[PDB]
């Protein structure tokens, strides 16, 4: 989907 | 009082132009000071990473059209790395500024209170990130450069095939 993560990017 | 910082961008080693940011130091001072110092390199070596706390030569490692562009992983270049100037991470400072427009500057993280060095620039509103990511500044010039980054073709991890690198950076 629409996240802005650092390490485990999700949907 | 608000500082202004810049990135000079290259795309596959070809200069693309300068992005200038205004930082909302009145709202998010600890967050703004981290970003400002990562632009100048003035704080030296990161404690856990043992690499320079500096955006020079850093990539925009993740791009999603109609969403955002993300960078700031100076240690690994891929989203896994980074660290703040304070050592490790720092707490989410304010949720007062909404992700309600393009060209806002906000912190990427890996959950609550995990602000390091990674940031994103919105390219559309991203209101669902309110309360999860701290907005701390905004693009004031070079919007077209951001659009050019946003338009890059990307790999399976959403990393641009063409290297989007910060050639130079600093404070105005
Ligand atoms: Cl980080
Ligand atoms: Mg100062
Ligand atoms: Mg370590």
């Amino acid at each position: 989907x629409l996240l802005v993560t650092a390490g485990l990017v999700l949907a | 009082q608000r500082p202004r910082c810049f990135f000079d961008i290259a795309i596959n080693n070809q200069p693309a132009g300068r992005v200038v940011f205004e930082l909302f130091s009145d709202v998010c001072p600890k967050t703004c000071e981290n970003f400002r110092c990562l632009c100048t390199g003035e704080k030296g070596t990161g404690k856990s990473t043992q690499k320079p706390l500096h955006y020079k030569s850093c990539l925009f490692h993740r791009v999603v059209k109609d969403f955002m562009v993300q960078g700031g992983d100076f240690s690994e270049g891929n989203g896994r790395g980074g660290e703040s100037i304070y050592g490790g991470f720092f707490e989410d400072e304010s949720f007062a500024v909404k992700h309600n427009k393009e060209f806002l500057l906000s912190m990427a993280n890996r959950g609550k209170d995990t602000n390091g060095s990674q940031f994103f620039i919105t390219t559309k509103p991203t209101p669902h990130l309110d309360g999860h990511h701290v907005v701390f500044g905004q693009v004031i010039s070079g919007q077209e450069v951001v659009r050019e980054i946003e338009n890059q073709k990307t790999d399976a991890a959403s990393k641009p095939f063409a290297e989007v690198r910060i050639l130079s950076c600093g404070e105005l």
